[PDB]
RNA sequence: UGUUUUUA
């Protein structure tokens, strides 16, 4: 229940369980997969 | 639940009075088997002796003077008692350290209550509106140094601002690396020779540091601070022979040499009542 | 349907324990010893389970018990530390798992008059006898397959050695609060107790830790018949029961 | 009603009804009834 | 469809090897390592399979490859008695049977040139070098892993060192009858040969007897670049698998 | 039946 009529009053959104390491671990135009050569 | 059966006359080849204790089993002989019993009920249900109930009350911990004075011209601000450190634990006093040593492994969340009171036992106009500080020092991180340090910033730590007279009260979880908290550790660190015995970081709650963040007055001000710890959700795992003897150090199972007897000598022989 | 329950048969590995006279197992909070399943897994490393090899009764060199013994103490696994293949994996791995069947013997005449309290105390922290803050060392802490004599004299680091505070400030009489089985000489030679493994931790290291300790006591002290010698062997024979080890590494250098 | 996040902020559990005091009391191999020789 | 036969991995336990030069594994006479079956079994002790601590990589201390070096040859078990858990093992045990993954490794520039011959000799019977009916003495048939160097000196009761003579008075050209691999520095830096567990007996005795004998030969000499150190390491890598120990005892002593 | 509960 909030208490007020602004969003900014609201409490913390908890966690974000959508997590996506890709982007950063990733950031590769082709696909590599793990155990295939990295180049060929 | 009955607590009593009604039982009359035996004449019975079936002894359950005689046992043999050399198995290590407690037989669950009742009054039923030695006497002859009316039927009663237990209106009673147990509740007080729930290891919640048993350890889940608040109990003092930690009992710290701290000054607020003048800092100008002190070279070591927690030692001249600007602010005080503690490492957290549950062992320093002996009342609630012996019911938690009753077991072995215990895994509780904490609830803390500091509570901070005033004195000014010199010349004083006035009660000063100290706003104690208690910040918590996990290891690792920078234990605070000076009474206003960058430390106490706490952009990562956690932090509680109370008034002086007044009371701070937050929930901790179950901080420990274990799945239980050890009351007792049979090992070391490391294999090593010197290394210490039973004192070990499964049992690191972290640390508590004080200080109070106003400027000073003309007067010195000394503030008791007393750290009130609740054990909740508790679980307790292999119960122990109770503490009989007094302690003498902080995680260590240490007593004093020419400690006195502690069963209580008789008035009489052993026939006596 | 006629048979007993004070003879029995213990069978680990190549190894074989009879007993004639027997009072009834005990199995420490009625917890059978497992291997650790997974959803209490934390290392990653698949655990080396030694069966037969290791899963076998060690018999410990006796003790002699007289009139004025005071007790005997064990730390495992440190006990078995030097025993066969156990103890070499003991010291190849960084972490170890391990319940114990403990049979203690102590055989005697129907004119011989004694008592032994064989306890299992999980997390047998030591007391120095300096008192303070004073450390109990490496040494005196991990003994082997000697164990600690409670009728010994003290050692600069050594344990406290009063059997009646249980080295650690408690009474003797409360350690029944502990898995244990009393050697009455009048109904029992044999002591046996199949202890689960105990700790807040799926597994640990076996060197640095110990987690139980076997302690016999002589509570009623031991009365021989006239002109008997004044002494009665105690042997203790340990087997490892559902033994894992995890994170085979370089042999570990302990003190000593 | 719970004014917090966290399970540690919740108050205590009350009593687990469920003892059993046997695993202290009859932690042994073979069962032992009350009245039945202990050894045999 | 794209990959490589020349990049392996092999996963033993903690220990991983990778190649990405390797010529195709060789498996002796087709058949890979299993665990001694039922039907072929004599011995009645149910045998201890240590699992992924004894089964992994153990490295051997290199060797150094020079213009005149003759050779080395390893004997298995004898090779890996010192080899943590496995050595242990093999001590405390009567009976022994393993299956190994022997991994050669030989790198080089593409400027390099020189030809090793990796074989797995089953039986491999030395000859001694004072002929008539000399026996070769215990000593020097289980050097550990030392091996024996080829290019060394003979010694009174030892082996003869003949390499064109494999060591047996057979000629070096025809031990490609055994399961060998070739490390040729312009094709390959690695050898791997899978041995199954080859003996008359379902299981034997792992410290009287070695079952194969692994050589390492130089048939095209080392010929390096001009300016380059005239050396080449050679590491020998070998890993047990389908271990089996049988019949637990105390630690046999053997000769030095 | 030297039988132990439950209900009028």
């Amino acid at each position: 229940i909030n208490y007020y009529k602004d969003a900014a009053s609201t409490s913390s959104a908890g966690q974000s369980l959508s997590m996506d390491p890709s982007k950063f671990t990733e950031p590769v135009k082709d696909l590599m997969l793990k155990g295939a050569p990295a180049l060929n | 639940t009955v607590a009593s059966i009604s039982s009359g006359p035996k004449h019975t080849q079936k002894v359950p009075i005689l046992t043999a204790n050399e198995t290590g089993a407690t037989m669950p002989v009742l009054p039923s088997d030695s006497i002859e019993t009316r039927t009663t009920y237990m209106h009673f249900n147990g509740s007080e002796t729930d290891v919640e109930c048993f350890l889940g009350r608040a109990a003092c911990v930690h009992v710290t003077e701290i000054q607020n004075k003048d800092a100008t011209g002190i070279d070591n601000h927690r030692e001249a008692k600007l602010f005080n450190d503690w490492k957290i634990n549950l062992s320093s006093l002996v009342q609630l350290r012996k019911k938690l040593e009753l077991f072995t492994y215990v895994r509780f969340d904490s609830e803390y209550t500091i509570l901070a009171t005033a004195s000014q036992p010199d010349s004083a106009n006035y009660s000063s509106n100290l706003v104690v500080q208690a910040m918590y020092v996990p290891p690792g991180a920078p234990n605070p140094k000076e009474w206003d340090d960058y430390t106490w910033q706490s952009a990562s730590n956690p932090s509680v601002f109370f008034k002086v007279g007044d009371t701070s009260r937050f929930s901790v979880p179950y901080v420990g690396l274990a799945s239980a908290y050890n009351c007792f550790y049979d090992g070391y660190s490391h294999d090593d020779a010197e290394t210490q015995y039973g004192i070990t970081v499964l049992n690191h709650m972290g640390s508590m540091a004080f200080r109070i963040v106003n400027e000073h007055d003309e007067h010195k001000t000394l503030v008791k601070i007393r750290v009130y710890h609740r054990a909740k959700h508790v679980e307790a795992w292999i119960p122990r022979a109770p503490r009989a003897l007094p302690y003498t150090s902080i995680g260590r199972t240490n007593y004093p040499k020419n400690t006195e007897p502690v069963i209580k000598k008789r008035k009489g022989d052993i026939k006596s009542y | 349907c006629g048979y007993s329950d004070r003879v029995q048969q213990i069978t680990l590995g190549n190894s074989t324990i009879t007993t004639q006279e027997a009072a009834n197992a005990v199995v420490c909070y009625a917890e059978w010893p497992e291997y650790l399943p997974d959803v209490d897994a934390s290392d990653v490393n698949k655990t080396s389970k030694p069966d037969t090899s290791v899963c076998r009764f060690y018999t410990l060199d006796s003790k002699t018990w007289t009139t004025g013994s005071k007790g005997w103490c064990w730390k495992l696994p440190d006990a078995l530390k030097d025993m066969g293949v156990f103890g070499q994996n003991m010291f190849f791995h960084s972490l170890g798992r391990s319940g114990y069947t403990v049979h203690v013997q102590c055989n005697a005449t129907k004119f011989h008059s004694g008592c032994l309290l064989v306890v299992v105390i999980p997390e047998h922290q030591l007391a120095s006898h300096e008192g303070g803050n004073v450390s109990v060392k490496y040494t005196f802490t991990h003994p082997g397959e000697r164990g600690i004599d409670l009728s010994s004299a003290n050692e600069v680091g050594g344990p406290v050695k009063d059997v009646i505070y249980n080295m650690n400030g408690t009474l003797l009489g409360n350690l029944l609060i502990f898995p244990h089985q009393f050697i009455n000489l009048r109904t029992n030679n044999t002591a046996t107790i199949v202890i689960p493994y105990i700790n807040s931790v799926p597994i640990d290291s076996m060197t640095r830790h110990n987690n139980v300790s076997l302690m016999v006591i002589p509570i009623a002290p031991l009365t021989v018949p006239t002109g008997a010698t004044p002494s009665l062997p105690i042997t203790v024979t340990i087997a490892p029961m559902c033994t894992e080890f995890s994170g085979i590494r370089s042999k570990s250098i302990v003190p000593q």
